[PDB]
RNA sequence: UGCCUGGUGUCUUGGGUGU
């Protein structure tokens, strides 16, 4: 209810297909086509249509609204570009492939080295899976280096030996043995003659090769149309009051278009080979080091500070990329964090919470016909006195402040409303240490409001959580939702918890000077008078009255 | 809004001319095309409707309708009135005055019998329904005039066309 | 297997249930090899790519699921983890409908 | 065709935790959004407790469907299945 | 809340609360797919109640998701390597 | 052109109308949101038939929002035109720029580029009408035309018809 | 311009010792120069000339204003440092050892 | 690697593609909370005393069951139905000591982990309905013997008709019938316990319904829970052992530290 | 009648705290 009303139907996701953009794809689903360097038009705000910030692309400015859709920034989802390159270059993800690929086809009838009239050949195409599919076919067509013009009756080949390719950085030499030794010639497969090969694989034998005719085309492996990614990828910071600074992505895009530029001036004009491998192979660096810059065997790509350029590849990878960093687990709202302590006098299920966390914190509360007084009680003590609230959330969604309103008193709550008030006593809340090493490590208790700023505990839970009172610090998670909140009330509460799976055994019992005491006290020389038993006898919660003999 | 029984058309890379919308060619879309699955899955085929059909079943299903919201206990216009939403009761309207102006059978047998020459005659039995909705509804009177507002009956020159006509005029009322 | 592992664990008095280390050496042998406890076994699996990418080599098999034109079927945790959907276990694992036959009364 | 007939229903009849948890909390979300309530309240006001007290009267009109690991399912009401 | 606290939830069997953990108290985003080209360009406003894929040249068969907004930042970057994830709303088989 | 065709609906109900009398308002919804809509994809949705009988199976509860989300299956009668289709019309208007007709609830422009030469417009004429010698099409004549395209919109469709070709024109 | 409050900056933009401060309280006042808009058309000489740059308090910390220095650095361009001074009395959850 | 790995509503254990890596999670379908270490009473002891505490003869007056513990001791001696019914039992209980001791513990220990604890069970029982003072029972012998052997037959770990579903579902409690049989035999229970009718059925209840509540959940994600089961002792802790050898296991190493073979010799 | 403000870099590195 936090999105503005959409006519299409909400959905979730079932399936996810993979495969490569083919250039057709990269052109239609563009917005711009990105052909010159230069970021800002004339450094006079508006920057240059047609170049890196296109306004079309999207919009980053909370004042500016994006030419193409028309929503503003919190809604806009970035729209993509497209760079036409001047000469087709390798895509550095796919070398590998590409080499065994032109090792599995002939170089020029584009078609494969074997058949199905080969026993073992029919068996490796039995199979199903497309990758082993692929390995077994190259290792069947491997030891093949001769195309056939003739059935081993024409199968179509064209008699042409099979060259042999060595990789070497980011070039792929072909050696034929050219016609007992002779002088055999070693040439340079340049980008476009392997796609121009490629593309004349028949769908057959791109299936029989474990590539998809629909979705994962052999030749769309080298790229000759880049997408440019909108600035939503890419943000700029402001590095100081006055100068802001562009990002990695946005200078190495910067690079790729002068190389392109370059090479297409070069073309024109005159064409010394010599030149034109240096520029045409500059412009295949750029680009391969634009989405990995860790490649071995050659230097990295530096930045004017000497620091390596943050490539794409570089931005998924690790601890701190976006798979571990930013989608298995993510910093969250509704939280808080202070010094444990213990407390004697808690329940085994109820945790000590400090006034300023219990204001800070919130839950909202659907208003009903069961609690409009109450909440009307909590918008008048507003935010500042306990119990109060902080926000009314309107249906339309629209919050109201009680910080910056005036007629907080003036405020009629409808029912369907919502009342984020303050954190009370018994709200179930998730309570949890790291490093987590169990499940019992993450407990709901019941949360009690009281003075001074640490957490509290019942001294019982401290084994679960490894926990001791010497300057620990433990995490506390609000359940936002009645969904949310029965869950952990139902599965996740403290007393659930006691026997453990792992070893059918309690986790928690007695410890430390309880444990002390009650050893103490249960001597047989133990006696206790009447004015101390009867004491004693109130301070249990569950007694019923009545004293024993 | 409404989503059809035909689901999937993931993406491909072929393109094909027979996907624009065109009735000279018989080309009405994947959603209008001859054959079609109903909530069981089974084989159904297109079914058109003549302006003398379409008038039928919208009067017999308003009137049952009407029918039903007074407990089970005739005129267009409180026939439209029976409906909800004032766009719904304009639409409705507007169809309604269209049937009434140009219906060219107004009685349920004729249209019985219409349907049964056009459909159980051994020519009509390779008919495009679309073509036999247009048949019955522009109620054309010449094999030359028939073939020009219908292009498609030029290549069915195997329909005894001029006496089909000629019945269907008979059929109809004067 | 199971008595090396148990043997390991056991050696300083500690004690963990059967199933578990059950449930650990019917994984490992399920597929009629040992698969060991690696990238170069979980990552050899069938599963779906945007599963075993978040592990270990996340690029790399996100290039060979791209090339191969992988289909991931979004049956893990991982996957709706990584969505933001409701993931098919503990309570997501079953539907709730509304009983307009019960709602009659 | 996926629906399995009442009769050859094989799984097992009791209310499982997972389902007892997502069933209080939908009961209770729902109350909350103003549903009717199918139980007399004598004096509850919060509508997990409310939830609670439907459910132990097997008052509760939701339907939970098991999905099997083939995709066929099984459709069980909250009225027949046995709670602790 | 990192991948051990994730794990723990999953142990103790907690879907909606990760799911609410993940989403709503963090990162949530509202995007839209084409429904045949499965990819997230579709080119919607919301003001004038239009959607429209240019890719395809449809303007019906579009949904909506709600995904992290981690996961739409990813996806972009996968399209910027000629990667392209296609993300549908049915199953196959 | 009118058909049938089986349709389906997504309806979404709030947990508030969650009572015995879920089924009959979940159909009145129905024909409220679809009787006398316009969809381009499909045209114009005229009547649902079995109003009063349709299934509507059995609600899924969306997790997190409580509504019920329920798949409805209806057959109803369906009209839409088609390019290169010759149907009746009623003129209902007029202009210089040519004539606005009606064929149900669709109307269709028909500028004068596609009106043939001898039906000059008269504006002196009362009321003023494109007229020939023999011919002469003023508001409320019946007209046969043909429709040439058709303009796709949000919730509406815009045809334009023709009359330059023979057995077209008054009728 | 921050939150906080300006009111209790001398007439250079600085505050003076012995003054009490709160958390998100602007103890420095610094502005910068930005190029006029087209305001200039009717405002009658409110026009935003300068942006903001000026340093708030922390926003968890409170004290006394205990001493303030102005100096120029080695540029020649005006520098200042300002010290806050608090007490902490040992409370619930403060670390000792011996 | 154990993430995805699910009970399902079945009893299988599978992963994400719905391969079975269980056909019933542990192997006997119950949770890691709901056991106990318990004594299986047939295993131990010699043949002698097997017979002394299980055999129970109404031929011989003195190797009878006890008169002053039944009402009905006149109306038993001499019976050969009755003595027919109880030579069933105890070669049913001869066949449960032979399969536990000849296959599943060869080394003869007795002390495993079980579900639902009888001993609490009877002394709860004996509580209950104050089963003390020298009061003799009213339980007929075939009401033991019928009710035992119905009993076992209600324990439901798999629902269902099917021949091969029946084959599972008897396998999977072969152990706690041996445990209950064990401990529920004639002679433990009229002279021993001294239970009489009510208690009998109460018990009998009680044990159906704890072992129903002992099962494991649809729903449950066994794999985490055993990932986190097996690793946390890890955290805590000539041949190579420790934290090592776990390494070298888990890696399945080709060339481990200290290879080494446990060579058996012949009896001789 | 003179009428009230929410908006916060990034990247490295170091030293620490609890297990
Ligand atoms: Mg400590
Ligand atoms: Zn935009
Ligand atoms: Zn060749
Ligand atoms: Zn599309």
């Amino acid at each position: 209810s936090q999105f503005p009303y959409s006519s299409a139907p909400l959905r979730s996701v079932k399936e996810v297909q993979f495969g490569l953009l083919s250039p057709e794809e990269i052109r239609a689903i563009s917005v711009v086509k990105i052909e010159y360097p230069e970021i800002m038009d004339e450094s006079r705000q508006r920057p240059r249509e047609g170049g890196l910030n296109d306004p079309k692309l999207g919009s980053i400015d909370r004042n500016f609204k994006c030419q193409t859709c028309g929503e503003g920034m919190a809604e806009c989802p970035g729209h993509f570009g497209h760079m036409e390159l001047a000469k087709p270059v390798f895509h550095i993800g796919f070398i590998p492939k590409i080499k065994k690929v032109c090792e599995c086809i002939c170089m020029n009838c584009g078609k494969l080295l074997l058949d199905e009239t080969n026993p073992t050949m029919a068996q490796a195409i039995r199979i199903r899976d497309p990758k082993k599919r692929f390995n077994a076919v190259w290792q069947l067509c491997k030891t093949k280096m001769v195309c056939e013009a003739d059935a081993p009756v024409s199968r179509g080949g064209c008699g042409n030996t099979q060259p042999v390719v060595r990789k070497d950085g980011m070039k792929l030499w072909g050696t034929w043995k050219k016609s007992r030794d002779a002088q055999p010639e070693r040439k340079l497969l340049t980008p476009g003659e392997i796609l121009n090969v490629f593309k004349h694989i028949s769908p057959e034998d791109c299936f029989r090769l474990g590539f998809n005719e629909d979705y994962a085309r052999p030749e769309w492996m080298i790229i000759t149309v880049l997408p440019v990614p909108p600035p939503q990828v890419r943000p700029s910071i402001a590095m100081d009051e006055t100068t802001q600074g562009q990002d990695d992505l946005t200078h190495k895009l910067s690079d790729i278009l002068k190389a392109n530029i370059n090479v297409q001036k070069l073309e024109m004009d005159g064409s010394p080979q010599h030149i034109i491998n240096e520029v045409e192979q500059l412009l295949q660096f750029h680009v391969a080091t634009y989405m990995d810059n860790d490649i071995a065997g050659q230097p990295q790509a530096l930045q004017k500070s000497g620091r390596p350029v943050k490539a794409i590849r570089a931005r998924l990878k690790g601890k701190e990329g976006r798979l571990r960093g930013n989608l298995m687990g993510k910093r969250v709202d509704f939280s808080a964090r202070t010094v444990i302590s213990g407390d004697p006098n808690l329940e085994l299920d109820q945790v000590g919470v400090p006034i300023s966390i219990a204001k800070t914190l919130s839950y909202p509360e659907t208003v009903t016909q069961y609690n409009i007084h109450r909440l009307t009680e909590y918008v008048r003590n507003g935010p500042n006195e306990h119990p109060g609230a902080k926000y009314v959330i309107r249906d339309n969604g629209d919050r109201i402040d009680l910080r910056y309103h005036k007629r907080a008193g003036d405020i009629v709550l409808q029912y369907g409303w919502k009342v984020e008030r303050h954190l009370m006593d018994d709200d179930p809340v998730l309570f949890n240490r790291q490093p987590s090493l169990h499940k019992m490590s993450m407990m709901a208790h019941r949360v009690k409001v009281m003075p001074y700023s640490t957490f509290r505990l019942n001294l019982s839970v401290t084994s679960p959580y490894n926990a001791d009172f010497d300057g620990d610090e433990m995490n506390l998670h609000v359940p936002q939702s009645e969904e949310t909140r029965a869950e952990l009330s139902q599965l996740c509460a403290v007393p659930l918890q006691i026997v453990s799976p792992q070893s059918n055994k309690p986790v928690m019992g007695i410890v430390q000077d309880t444990l002390c005491g009650v050893r103490k006290m249960t001597l047989r020389d133990t006696f206790i008078e009447y004015e101390q038993v009867m004491n004693m006898l109130f301070w249990v919660p569950s007694w019923d009255g009545v004293v024993p003999q | 809004v409404s989503t059809s029984t035909v689901g999937a058309r993931r993406r491909r890379a072929k393109q094909q001319v027979d996907d624009e919308e065109n009735a000279t060619l018989l080309r009405l879309g994947p959603e209008f095309a001859l054959k079609q699955y109903d909530h069981d899955g089974n084989e159904h085929d297109l079914i058109a409707l003549s302006l003398s059909e379409s008038r039928l079943l919208i009067r017999e299903a308003l009137k049952a309708r009407s029918r039903a919201r007074n407990g089970g206990v005739i005129d267009d216009d409180e026939l439209a009135k029976v409906t909800s939403g004032a766009v719904a009761n304009g639409v409705v309207k507007k169809t309604l005055d269209y049937l009434n102006t140009f219906a060219r059978f107004k009685d349920e047998e004729t249209c019985t019998a219409v349907d049964q020459l056009l459909h159980n005659s051994s020519d009509c039995s390779v008919l495009h329904p679309f073509e036999i909705a247009q048949l019955s509804s522009l109620g054309c009177e010449d094999v030359d005039e028939a073939i020009t507002l219908i292009p498609s009956l030029a290549a069915k020159k195997e329909v005894n066309l001029q006496r089909i006509l000629d019945e269907l005029n008979r059929l109809e009322d004067p | 297997l199971y008595k090396e592992i148990l043997n390991v664990i056991a050696f300083d008095g500690s004690y963990v249930n059967y199933r578990h280390m059950a449930l650990l050496v019917d994984v490992m042998t399920s597929r009629g090899y040992l698969m060991a406890i690696t990238r170069h076994g979980i990552n050899r699996a069938d599963t779906g790519a945007l599963m075993r990418c978040s592990f270990e080599e996340t690029v790399e098999i996100l290039f060979e699921a791209g090339a191969a034109a992988e289909l991931d079927d979004c049956r893990g945790v991982s996957e709706n983890v990584m969505l933001g959907q409701l993931a098919p276990m503990g309570t997501g694992a079953f539907d709730v409908m509304i009983d307009e036959k019960l709602l009659t009364s | 065709e996926l629906a399995i007939l009442k009769e050859e229903r094989t799984t097992t009849p009791y209310l499982t935790k997972y389902e007892r948890a997502r069933i209080l909390g939908t009961r209770a979300l729902q109350i909350s959004m103003n549903a009717p309530v199918l139980v007399d309240i004598e004096g509850e006001t919060d509508p997990l407790q409310i939830a609670m007290k439907e459910l132990s009267q097997r008052k509760i009109p939701l339907v939970i469907r098991r999905y099997l690991p083939d995709g066929s399912y099984e459709d069980w009401g909250c009225d027949e299945l046995i709670v602790d | 809340f990192g991948e051990m606290e994730r794990d723990c939830m999953i142990a103790h069997g907690a879907a909606g609360f990760l799911k609410e953990r993940l989403m709503e108290a963090s990162d949530a985003f509202r995007v839209h797919v084409c429904g045949i080209c499965g990819l997230m360009s579709v080119i919607a406003n919301l003001k004038k109640n239009q959607f429209e894929c240019r890719s395809c040249k449809n303007k019906t068969n579009i949904y909506q998701l709600h995904i992290p907004y981690a996961a739409k930042l990813l996806f972009q970057e996968l399209m910027a390597m000629n990667i392209a994830p296609r993300l549908y709303t049915e199953r196959s088989g | 052109m009118f058909f049938l065709k089986d349709l389906s609906l997504i309806l979404t109900l709030h947990p508030s109308y969650f009572g015995p009398q879920m089924n009959q308002y979940l159909r009145e919804k129905l024909l409220t949101d679809v009787e006398g809509t316009c969809t381009g994809q499909f045209g114009y949705i005229v009547t649902v038939l079995d109003g009063m009988n349709i299934d509507v199976g059995k609600g899924r509860i969306i997790p997190g929002s409580g509504s019920a989300e329920f798949e409805v299956k209806y057959r109803a009668v369906v009209w839409k035109p088609f390019k290169g289709e010759v149907v009746d019309a009623i003129v209902s208007n007029v202009s210089p720029i040519g004539f606005f007709a009606d064929v149900g609830p669709l109307n269709v422009f028909v500028s004068t580029r596609l009106i043939p030469d001898n039906l000059v417009y008269n504006p002196s004429n009362s009321p003023p009408a494109y007229m020939s010698n023999d011919e002469l099409i003023t508001k409320g004549s019946k007209v046969r035309l043909k429709v040439v395209g058709t303009r796709t919109d949000v919730n509406e469709i815009y045809a334009i018809g023709s009359i330059k070709e023979d057995f077209l024109g008054a009728i | 311009l921050k939150h906080g409050t300006y009111e209790k900056l001398d007439e250079d933009g600085l505050i003076a010792p012995g003054v009490r401060v709160s958390g998100d309280d602007i103890i420095i006042g610094k502005t910068t120069p930005i190029p006029p808009d087209t305001e200039e058309l009717g405002q009658r000489t409110k026009y935003h000339t300068k942006r903001d740059a000026s340093t708030p308090l922390r926003s968890t910390e409170n004290g006394i204003v205990d001493q303030v220095l102005l100096t120029t650095n080695q540029e020649g361009l005006k520098f200042v440092k300002v010290r806050m001074r608090t007490t902490k009395v040992p409370q619930i959850g403060d670390k000792f050892a011996s | 690697a154990l993430e995805d790995i699910m009970v399902h509503y079945d009893g299988t254990t599978r992963n994400s593609l719905g391969d079975i890596i269980q056909f019933l999670y542990g192997e006997d379908g119950l949770d890691g909370t709901q056991v106990e270490r318990q004594t299986i009473d047939t295993i131990p002891g010699s043949d002698k005393a097997f017979h002394k505490r299980y055999y129970v003869d109404l031929m011989d007056e003195k190797n009878s069951i006890k008169p002053d513990v039944i009402e009905y001791a006149a109306d038993i001696l001499g019976d050969v139905e009755l003595q027919k019914e109880l030579n069933s039992e105890y070669e049913q209980l001869v066949s449960d000591r032979k399969f536990l001791r000849e296959i599943v513990f060869v080394n003869g220990d007795h002390n495993w982990p079980l579900p639902v604890n009888l001993r609490r069970i009877i002394q709860n029982a004996q509580q209950i309905f104050h089963l003390d003072r020298a009061k003799a029972s009213d339980l007929t012998i075939p009401e033991i013997i019928h009710g035992v052997r119905d009993l076992c037959k209600k324990l439901f770990v798999l629902r269902g008709e099917n021949e091969l579903i029946k084959e599972a579902q008897q396998n999977a409690t072969s152990l706690f019938q041996c445990l209950v049989r064990a401990r529920l035999a004639t002679r433990r229970i009229l002279e021993e316990f001294r239970l009489n009718r009510d208690a009998f059925e109460w018990v009998l209840g009680t044990i159906e319904a704890q072992f129903q509540r002992s099962l494991v959940h649809p729903g449950e994600m066994v794999g985490v829970i055993a990932a986190q089961s097996i690793g946390e002792p890890a955290t805590q802790m000539n041949v190579t052992l420790g934290v090592p050898r776990l390494k070298e296991i888990l890696n399945v190493a080709k060339n481990i530290k200290t290879p080494a073979l446990t060579v058996y010799l012949d009896r001789e």
